[PDB]
């Protein structure tokens, strides 16, 4: 049916104003769409904020304000808090089906940024032994917590046979992740240069090693 | 206060059916509708159907009209969702939500977790990460079913510690661990990662050794 679509992701700072959209591949948004916002925080904690394309559910701070924008329904947050860092749905009433945006994850800089520490770790030699081989590459201490990352093995790009956590927020608020590349044991000894490439707002980090 | 309170984890075979339930607390069920939503670890949200307790209505989505049955028992204030035929692609956290006019949900439950696996319970097999302030890791390979818990030296070594989330590789998780110490710490203090599965009854110990 429709392809409701919303920005993949904005960053502001506390006190300053922020407006997300949600638009419908059918054409303009309209009242009887009744665009609904709703807020994720981590560990599966989900607020209803906006229904009705405009009405803030019961106890939703006043700072939250939904509209049409034009052809478009949004969310603007008058004066940012630290505490809306979180995932922001969408969904439209449409064809008598709600309709799902994508989501938008706002950054609410409550503190600087942070570039990834990361660290690669070669097989141990017990996995070894069992013709297997897993590279582990952890990712820590950045924010914002949005990173790609990218493995190549002796230059050529890796993708077959990886697999990379989505962000989890650490204690202190910054993020982590990890990415893993299992080979067998035959694979593994027949390259020589491995490297997880991490990329964080604009600039890579990489970290490579060889067997030997 | 209003309260939607959700059933527990399930961990279902292919082939299988499955009901799950969302009790009301803190309001008129009969005045409003019960929304269930699915949520796949990356593919976003998808709405299942709704239902009008006070008169059982139901509005379904068309891809859903063939897996779910959804019911409400207005004397007990529980509504249910039975899926059926589960294959993998129905693993998800399933949520109930309140809803009524131009609205699905302002309040949300927990979630529900459903995994639908033809994996047997496996026990992790525990590697040290060793390079060679110097980070060690250990990795919790190939176990089935989640969770399992690690500690670093019995729990003594709490600060720098970072275990991330499982990922499934082939029908088993895999998921590791790391602590940062101060580079004269190690090797003269011994490190040891220890792991956990309790569905295996499986407690292991992984001293870090360097290479
Ligand atoms: C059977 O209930 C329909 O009428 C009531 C009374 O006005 C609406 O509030 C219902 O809509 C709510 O519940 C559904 C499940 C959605 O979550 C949207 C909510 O507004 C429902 O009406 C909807 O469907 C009708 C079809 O008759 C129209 O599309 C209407 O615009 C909707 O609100």
């Amino acid at each position: 049916q429709a392809v409701v679509t919303q920005e993949s992701a904005l960053t502001t700072s506390p006190g300053e104003t922020v407006t997300l959209t949600c638009r419908s591949s059918t054409g303009t948004v309209t009242s009887g769409n009744h665009a609904n916002w709703v807020q994720e925080k981590p560990d599966h904690l989900f607020t209803g904020l906006i229904g009705d394309t405009n009405n803030r559910a019961p106890g939703v701070p006043a700072r939250f304000s939904g509209s049409l924008i034009g052809d478009k329904a949004a969310l603007t947050i008058t004066g940012a808090q630290p505490e809306d860092e979180a995932i922001y749905f969408c969904a439209l009433w449409c064809n008598n089906h709600w309709i799902f945006g994508g989501g938008t994850k706002l950054t609410v800089l409550g503190q600087p940024k942070s570039s990834p520490s990361v660290t690669l770790f070669p097989p141990s030699s017990e996995e070894l032994e069992t013709n297997k081989a897993t590279l582990v590459c952890t990712i820590t201490d950045f924010y914002p917590g949005v990173v790609t990352v990218d493995w190549k093995v002796d230059g050529t790009p890796v993708t077959q046979g990886m697999e990379t956590t989505q962000p989890s927020k650490q204690s202190n608020n910054k993020y982590m992740a990890s990415s893993y590349l299992t080979l067998t044991a035959r694979a593994w000894e027949r390259h020589s240069s491995y490297s997880c490439q991490v990329t964080h707002e604009g600039h890579t980090v990489e970290k490579s090693l060889s067997r030997a | 206060e209003v309260q939607v309170q959700q059933s527990g984890t399930v961990l279902a075979r292919p082939g299988a059916s499955v009901k799950m339930s969302c009790k009301a607390s803190g309001y008129t069920f009969t005045n409003y509708w019960m929304h269930w939503i699915k949520q796949r670890p990356g593919q976003g949200l998808e709405w299942i159907g709704a239902i009008y307790p006070g008169n059982s209505a139901t509005f379904y989505n068309h891809k859903f009209r063939a897996k779910t049955k959804l019911t409400a028992v207005t004397s007990t204030i529980t509504a249910y969702m039975e899926l059926s035929s589960l294959t993998n692609e129905d693993s998800a956290v399933y949520y109930c939500t309140r809803g009524g006019h131009g609205y699905y949900g302002d309040y949300w439950g927990q979630g529900a977790s459903l995994t639908v696996s033809s994996a047997k319970t496996t026990p992790p097999s525990v590697y040290p990460l060793a390079p060679g302030m110097v980070t060690l890791g250990c990795l919790v390979k190939g176990y089935f079913p989640e969770p399992v818990t690690v500690t670093w030296n019995s729990g003594s070594l709490s600060s720098g510690v970072h275990t991330f989330p499982a990922v499934l590789q082939s029908d088993l998780y895999t998921l590791s661990s790391s602590v940062t110490v101060p580079s004269s710490t190690w090797p003269s203090e011994t490190v040891t990662c220890n792991v956990a599965h309790p569905a295996s009854s499986t407690k292991v110990d992984k001293k870090i050794v360097p290479r």
